[PDB]
């Protein structure tokens, strides 16, 4: 879309309808008359358009009203309510922009942000823009968290986030205009290469892939239409479901054969009954011919009875010869009907070992996309976020993704090498106890009005806990933490001195030997300016390959590449890097997935802030003190950068509303 | 999620 | 509404393949043994039929009696009358058979005879004795 309505789409909002969040802030309008609403919606959309058309400068209420028309610019308290609402929830003026009105003289309220991942940084920038005292505590020696970017010489490769998943509605599309991001499209095509090192034929390729998608759609049918979602009390995984589908597909292949051969024996048994009849007729024709012959040996003259006997036997024979000719007719029809059925048999097998191997690569792809064994994904919900995916080509940050968190970090109080150990929240406020990662006995205490926690789900999962909450987090929250899935996927960076692969092909697969190793080095990326190949380790294999040294991994890398490109066409890699996210103490995995027994609803539970008990018993209900942002908190955009980004924006708004008050609700 | 599928 | 075309997933079959731990492998083997059972039964009857076909070798060629294309006549020679009475005794009301035995009489002329000479050839007595067989 384009124009005013396109801005609403780009901002993930329906252009012609008021959202649930809008209904909360403008309950007068939404319950009011249809005319008012359309005015409101326009004002909203028009303001968004303005900010979007130029996101490198702050959009003020002045500048907004300036560029509005009649009758829309007549009511200025409406325009102000709109502008503020949008600015509060980071729909306008977010990221890196030049401020027209320099920051307020002095700050209001104090917020400690745990972790300087993208969600953290996003929220921090916002809160500071709202004029609050903000300090981030990063355990690492760098910003970005799960946005890691390897750099050496001219080699640049992302060990974490890498792909901008389409600009159509992406808040990152805004960010990319604010930051020097070199965005390059990824060409869809991905040729496969079997264990031998030779390409899968386009005949096979196209119609294994087809079967894959067909098998997926099948599981969806099991899930929704058949409601196959519980089995022995345990929730059904996607893996379980796929297995069941494949089995039912193998069963059908056999059922076809059985009823086909069963049709042959029913015709083969008709032929048997006919041949028996034909033999018994040739028996009696043999006998009757003899009798007629003997009757014709009686030379004339003969009396009438003896004359009749010759005539009789003649008739009786041509009668039986008539029948046999009609039976030889029937034999001719059934004899070709047997050659009919035996000519075109049904499918021999559902999939061969060679087929099933290529299909396992497609499962590995799915296991990569979810960063987890398909036996862990929720059947019903694994894809619950589908309706919200952005439009457009997927792109790669060619100059490295780190450029984004780094750029966001500018002008922020970030305490690097500071590992939070304990969060203490009470009715009167919060203290955060952290240590120095280097000399771990050196302690820090932080006092604040509110704590925003952007700790990765894998961290919140640790047992025994890496961070202690005082008081303990409520049962509903910890249940959500356990229920949810935190996955794992690793990357192998190979830096060569020369390009030896197809320069116009961005990615190519490798089909592994067994199901067990289907994710092991199953995919390779050529994206960057420099000659760098990037190899993915996914699924079950991801977890195990962490116990294996770099040399051994880089070995297996070259082994596969040699088999594909030539034993002497693959040189020794100048620089090599291997990720270990599950081992990394500040991640404990890669990103989240909807685990079996979980749902999208859990992601909402994660976002719900914690309100402490009262100090003095019988004193009023306190303020919410402990807030959560992060990739694992955003139901509609989990496991992404923009997801984290938006969660950050979200919490900042909620915190600001809480501590600076919402003026825009009159 | 499904978004990353190659 | 319905499974993607080519995929076969009935409510019943889902329950059957997920009845226990390896109810999946059980069902797939019952059919694997069924397939063997039927496939050897094919070759059994294919063998049985192959034998019955060799016993029909040559057809009925050395047993065919050449076509006697003769012109239908109106007069009843006393010979033809006697062939009739005998054909009646042997075939009953099968007018077609009788017509072939005599050869030069149409199926209707045979029926005609049955009424005209019914008087003199006691055709009632002749027919009731044919029934007694
Ligand atoms: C291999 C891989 C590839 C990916 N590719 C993509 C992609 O192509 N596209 C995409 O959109 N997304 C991708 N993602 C996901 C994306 O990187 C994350 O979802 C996002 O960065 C999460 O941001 P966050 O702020 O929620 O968490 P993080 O970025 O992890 O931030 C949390 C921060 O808290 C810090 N911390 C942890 N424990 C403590 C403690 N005790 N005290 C103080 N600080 C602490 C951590 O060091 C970290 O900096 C990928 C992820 C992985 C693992």
């Amino acid at each position: 879309p384009s124009g005013v309505e396109g801005a609403a789409f780009q901002s993930r909002l329906p252009h012609d309808r008021m959202t649930s969040q809008e209904a909360a802030c403008f309950p007068d309008i939404i319950s009011g008359p249809q005319q008012t609403q359309k005015v409101f919606l326009f004002i909203r959309n028009r303001t968004l358009q303005l900010w979007l058309d130029n996101p490198k400068i702050q959009l003020t209420f002045e500048a907004t009203l300036q560029q509005l028309e009649a009758p829309y610019n007549s009511d200025t308290v409406l325009v102000h309510r709109v502008h503020s609402y949008l600015e509060r929830h980071g729909l306008i003026n977010f990221g890196i922009y030049k401020r027209i009105k320099p920051l307020p003289t002095k700050k209001t309220g104090k917020v400690i942000i745990i972790g300087s991942g993208v969600s953290g940084l996003a929220a921090a920038r916002q809160l500071q823009s709202f004029g609050m005292d903000v300090t981030l505590l990063e355990a690492r020696d760098r910003v970005g968290g799960r946005v890691a970017t390897f750099r050496k010489g001219n080699y640049v490769a992302d060990l974490g986030a890498m792909v901008v998943t389409g600009l159509g509605g992406n808040p990152m599309a805004v960010v990319s205009k604010q930051v020097n991001m070199e965005l390059a499209k990824i060409k869809q095509k991905c040729p496969l290469y079997e264990a031998n090192g030779q390409a899968v034929p386009k005949e096979k390729d196209e119609m294994v892939e087809q079967e894959f998608n067909r098998l997926l759609e099948a599981t969806s049918y099991l899930s929704h239409q058949l409601d196959f979602n519980v089995l022995n009390n345990k929730p059904v995984s996607l893996g379980q479901a796929l297995e069941v589908v494949i089995q039912l597909q193998e069963k059908h292949v056999k059922d076809e054969q059985i009823e086909h051969w069963k049709k042959i024996v029913k015709t083969q048994e008709e032929l048997k009954e006919l041949l028996n009849k034909m033999v018994n007729l040739k028996e009696k024709i043999k006998e009757l011919h003899q009798q007629y012959k003997e009757a014709s040996e009686v030379k004339p003259p003969r009396d009438i009875t003896a004359e009749f006997l010759v005539k009789s036997k003649h008739r009786d024979l041509t009668a039986l010869c008539k029948e046999y000719d009609e039976l030889a007719e029937t034999q001719g029809k059934l004899e070709e009907k047997l050659q009919e059925l035996e000519a075109n048999p049904p499918s021999d097998v559902y999939l061969s070992s060679r087929d099933r191997q290529i299909l396992d690569w497609h499962f590995a792809n799915l296991e990569f996309a979810n960063a987890t064994p398909l036996s862990t994904l929720s059947l019903k919900h694994w894809d619950q976020d589908d309706d919200f995916e952005f439009t457009g080509s997927h792109l790669t940050v060619r100059n490295g993704y780190s450029c984004v968190p780094v750029a966001l970090a500018e002008g922020l109080d970030i305490k690097l090498n500071t590992a939070v150990r304990q969060v203490r929240y009470t009715a009167s406020g919060c203290e955060v106890i952290a240590v120095n990662t280097r000399s771990t006995s050196q302690t820090f205490i932080y006092k604040c009005d509110a704590v925003l926690c952007t700790l990765p789900l894998g961290v919140l999962k640790q047992q025994p806990p890496a961070v202690q909450f005082v008081p303990p987090l409520p049962e509903w929250k910890t249940s959500a933490v356990q229920r949810m899935g935190f996955g794992n996927l690793n990357k192998v960076v190979l830096c060569f001195d020369r390009v030896f692969w197809d320069p116009s092909v961005n990615l190519f697969g490798h089909v592994g030997s067994t199901t067990a190793s289907r994710g092991e080095l199953f995919l390779f990326w050529n994206l960057y300016k420099a000659p760098i190949l990037l190899a993915l380790v996914a699924g079950e294999a991801a977890g195990i390959m962490e116990n294996i040294s770099d040399d051994v991994i880089v070995g297996r890398c070259l082994a596969i590449l040699k088999g594909i490109f030539g034993s002497s066409a693959v040189p020794q890699p100048k620089e090599t890097v291997v990720s270990r996210w599950r081992a990394d103490p500040w991640a404990r995995g890669s990103y989240s997935y909807v685990a079996a027994g979980s749902s999208g609803n859990d992601y909402d539970l994660m976002a719900q802030p914690i309100t402490p008990g009262p100090s003095i018993p019988g004193a009023p209900q306190p303020i919410p003190r402990l807030f959560f942002a992060g990739e694992h908190t955003i139901r509609n955009y989990p496991a992404t950068v923009h997801g984290a980004l938006l969660s950050g924006l979200r919490e900042a708004g909620r915190i600001a509303d809480q501590f600076l008050g919402a003026m825009y609700t009159l | 999620p499904r978004l990353y599928l190659v | 509404r319905k499974p993607p075309k080519g995929m076969f997933l009935s409510q019943e079959d889902v329950e059957a393949v997920s009845a226990n731990a390896t109810a999946a492998t059980t069902v797939l083997r019952q059919l694997d043994m069924e397939l063997v059972s039927v496939k050897r039964q094919i070759q059994n009857i294919k063998q049985t039929n192959s034998a019955l076909k060799e016993k029909l070798d040559g057809g009925i060629e050395p047993y065919r009696l050449p076509e006697v294309i003769q012109k239908c006549n109106a007069r009843w020679t006393t010979e033809e009358q006697l062939l009739a009475v005998q054909a009646i005794r042997k075939y009953g009301r099968d007018f077609q058979a009788i017509s072939d035995v005599i050869g030069n009489k149409s199926v209707v002329q045979v029926k005609n005879f049955f009424v005209n000479y019914r008087r003199r050839f006691n055709i009632d007595e002749v027919l009731q004795e044919w029934e007694a067989e």
